[PDB]
């Protein structure tokens, strides 16, 4: 989901 | 009345919201930075950069490059259908949990975005304290998934  | 014959699905502009949101903050700071240039708005605290997050932070499971932009990409993408249906689900007055599923849903749709079109995700919020240390950049939609996931957290208390 996020950035990582 | 309209509001009731459309169920929970209204609560979807949240989410509509979320993501023009951050792809317009992703088009200023790209068409307006340089890679990795930081315009410091707190000196020791704070400031704009445009750093590309490809997700190198899982590295440590092959020895390719390339493959995060997909693995994710899927991860959001199926992730997404499971909270699109669980927003469903939801009754009138989960309006905690209402907000939740669309503040999570809108950003990882934002970041879903960037890898099936640019092969990488856009950050530009440097956190830092000094040269002692730097929190990485991220983006508007990084901030609506963090914020939807500590209301799921604090919904199971
Ligand atoms: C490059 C930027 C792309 C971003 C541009 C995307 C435009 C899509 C917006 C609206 C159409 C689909 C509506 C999606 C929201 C559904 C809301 C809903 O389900 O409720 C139905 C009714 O409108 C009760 O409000
Ligand atoms: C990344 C930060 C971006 C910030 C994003 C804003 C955060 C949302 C705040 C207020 C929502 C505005 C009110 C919109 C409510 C519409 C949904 C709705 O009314 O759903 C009713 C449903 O039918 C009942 O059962
Ligand atoms: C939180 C809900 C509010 C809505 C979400 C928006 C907030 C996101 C932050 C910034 C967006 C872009 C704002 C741009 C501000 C920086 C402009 C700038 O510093 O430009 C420098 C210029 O290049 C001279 O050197
Ligand atoms: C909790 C809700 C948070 C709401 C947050 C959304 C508010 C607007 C976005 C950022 C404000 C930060 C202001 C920093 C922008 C000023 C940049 C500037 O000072 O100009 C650039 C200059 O060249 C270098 O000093
Ligand atoms: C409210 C608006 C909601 C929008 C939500 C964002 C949708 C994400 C964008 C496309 C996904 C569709 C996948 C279609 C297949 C894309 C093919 C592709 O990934 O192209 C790769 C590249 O062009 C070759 O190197
Ligand atoms: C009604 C819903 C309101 C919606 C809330 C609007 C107010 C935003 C408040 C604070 C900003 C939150 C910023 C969260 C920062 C998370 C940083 C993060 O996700 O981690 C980055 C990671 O290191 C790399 O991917």
């Amino acid at each position: 989901l996020i950035s990582t | 009345p309209d509001v009731d014959r459309f169920g929970r699905l209204p609560w979807l502009w949240i989410t509509v919201l979320v993501f023009v949101l951050d792809q317009v903050s992703k088009a200023f700071f790209q068409a307006e930075l340089s890679m990795y240039q930081q315009i410091v708005v707190i000196p020791d605290l704070f400031s704009w950069t445009l750093a590309y997050n490809t997700g190198a932070a899982f590295s440590f499971l092959a020895d390719s490059s390339g493959w995060q932009r997909w693995l994710f990409a899927l991860i959001a993408i199926v992730v997404s259908a499971s909270l699109v249906v669980w927003l469903k689900r939801l009754k009138k007055g989960e309006t905690w949990l209402a907000i939740a599923l669309a503040l999570v849903l809108g950003g990882a749709l934002g970041n879903l975005y960037d890898r099936m079109v640019l092969g990488h995700v856009v950050d530009f919020i440097l956190v830092h304290w000094q040269n002692r240390w730097y929190f990485p950049a991220f983006n508007l939609a990084d901030s609506a998934i963090t914020v939807g996931a500590v209301m799921l957290a604090l919904d199971m208390f």
